């Protein structure tokens, strides 16, 4: 018996919904490795990067979770709290380089 | 402030 990525994106959904995001990366990366490793699977990338980059955030990894916003807005430009999600990171990172200029 | 999945 084994994981494919469908289950290891619904495990990193019940780790999501108990605000488990070191869970939630760990499954949802893992969902991402078995689509590159050629896993036939009906999941969307889009939806996997949308929980993925929420998490990272709550780690505070601020850099990997802006990382992963350009790739998620790479395959839906559309995604609206993708591009808000990007404006704030922006905004950060804008006032970040405004202080160094200070 | 970010807005992840509801
Ligand atoms: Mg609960």
């Amino acid at each position: 018996s084994f994981l494919t990525a469908e289950d290891c994106f619904e495990l990193g959904k019940v780790a999501y919904t108990e605000a488990d995001y070191y869970h939630t990366e760990l499954w949802m990366e893992q969902a991402l490795r078995q689509l590159d490793e050629g896993e036939i699977s009906t999941i969307d990338k889009v939806s996997v990067l949308d929980y993925l980059s929420y998490a990272v955030y709550q780690q505070g990894d601020l850099d990997k979770a802006l990382l992963l916003t350009k790739k998620l807005l790479e395959l839906d430009p559309e995604h609206q709290r993708a591009n808000g999600n990007l404006k704030y990171f922006e905004y950060i990172m804008a006032k970040e380089l405004e202080h160094h200029h200070h | 402030g970010p807005a992840g999945p509801p």
